[PDB]
């Protein structure tokens, strides 16, 4: 029954503010820490901070350097992660999790993340609709070997040739010879 | 302040036991609690171990956690390996100077369903295209070397993807200017897989 | 000094 609901996916551009939410259903939201974990695509977990909503007591990662804010509204049992100015690096999945606390067989309290949201996917790209350029398909947004999503936000792949990109209406037949 | 180093990949056949170790760079691994999270593909993480060796309800006892102070490491041991355990595992501890959570880099656990396969590498020559294909398990490490000096800038590597034959394939692209290509004498792509390095040069 | 439990309490405990 207990659940954490996170706002839907967001596809924004650099310089845009953003505010993603995490609402708890089925329990006393104000008496448990809510933590935010970032996972950039294809990489590992990163802890960004915590908020105790009862008093909105906040903890941050040393590596945020003021870019983001962690807030809460306990009247609606919601936690918030906020960007004043998004950057391409901020592209990632963002999970919220509840720090549960029960009593162990010793009578002391223990804490761990028992409950997770499905994560808010935040894409931050400047890429506009562009056509592409064995063969080497280069810089084509939007898709469609699997393609690499380069740092420029554009896709590139290789096939080991007739290429077709309907989003941009570009059909190119290349002739490969030594 | 410390780091937690984890092997990139581990593999084992069904039914046997695997261990994933997590070494702390400084300070005693036993001075702060250790948690282990599991993350299956396309799913949110869950805690499999907390407080070094405690298991949340619903996590079987075949998952177990331990601490070795001599090696400054924590370990997650999975017995009776099942195919559903294939996933990324993360260790995590606390830094009390700033109350920060330190995570390990993550370890991909593959349950061997087919014989291991070495990667086929092909280096095409500005953008260098290092195609890696037909390898199992799906975990490789790509390193670009210009002559003898390492390079980490302008490198875009795919995440291994399941092939049609349940093997894995990936590709790496090194972007450079024509001047960088003409300047050096050669470039090299090194693919590390199961402790074996395959190096192609152009 | 503080064991692991005291550190966890210092991190997370809240009076209610």
């Amino acid at each position: 029954e207990v659940q954490l609901v996170q706002s839907g996916a967001e596809v924004k551009k650099p310089g845009e503010s953003l505010k993603i939410s995490c609402k708890g259903f089925g329990y006393s939201f104000s008496t448990y820490w809510i933590a935010w974990v970032r996972q950039m695509p294809g990489k590992g977990l990163e802890w960004m901070g915590m908020i105790y909503p009862g008093d909105s007591d906040t903890k941050y990662s040393p590596s945020l350097q003021g870019q983001v804010t962690i807030s809460g509204d306990k009247s609606i049992s919601t936690a918030y992660l906020q960007w004043s100015s998004l950057k391409a690096s901020d592209t990632a999945m963002y999970y919220c999790a509840r720090l549960l606390n029960n009593y162990d067989s010793s009578g002391f309290l223990y804490w761990y993340l028992d409950l997770w949201g499905r994560g808010t996917l935040v894409t931050v790209s400047s890429a506009s609709t562009k056509g592409p350029s064995g063969c080497l398909v280069k810089d084509y947004f939007p898709e469609p070997f699997p393609a690499v999503l380069q740092s420029s936000g554009l896709y590139s792949l290789s096939s080991v040739c007739n290429v077709n990109h309907k989003p941009s209406n570009t059909k190119v037949d290349k002739k490969v010879e030594p | 302040n410390f780091m937690l180093t984890q092997p990139h990949s581990v593999s084992e056949s069904p039914g046997k036991t695997v261990t994933i170790s997590c070494t702390r760079s400084s300070g005693s691994i036993a001075s702060d609690y250790v948690q282990w999270y599991q993350q299956r593909p396309g799913s949110s993480p869950t805690t499999v171990i907390y407080e070094d060796n405690q298991r949340p309800s619903g996590v079987p006892d075949r998952f177990s956690g331990s601490i070795d102070s001599s090696s400054n490491s924590a370990s997650l041991t999975i017995s009776g390996l099942k195919t559903e355990d294939e996933a990324d595992y993360y260790c995590q501890s606390y830094d009390m100077t700033n109350h920060n959570w330190v995570f390990g880099g993550g370890t991909k656990l593959t349950v061997l369903g087919q014989p291991k396969a070495a990667p086929s590498v092909t280096l095409f020559p500005a953008t260098l295209v290092c195609l890696i294909s037909d390898f199992y398990p799906g975990a490789v490490t790509v390193a670009w070397k210009a002559d003898s000096s390492p390079v980490k800038a302008g490198v875009e590597t795919t995440t291994p993807s399941k092939q049609s034959n349940n093997k894995y394939a990936a590709s790496s692209y090194l972007s450079l200017t024509p001047e960088q290509w003409k300047s050096h004498r050669s470039y090299s792509c090194q693919v590390t897989h199961e402790g074996s390095t395959v190096e192609k040069t152009v | 000094l503080r064991d692991k439990k005291q550190k966890a309490y210092a991190l997370f405990y809240r009076p209610d």
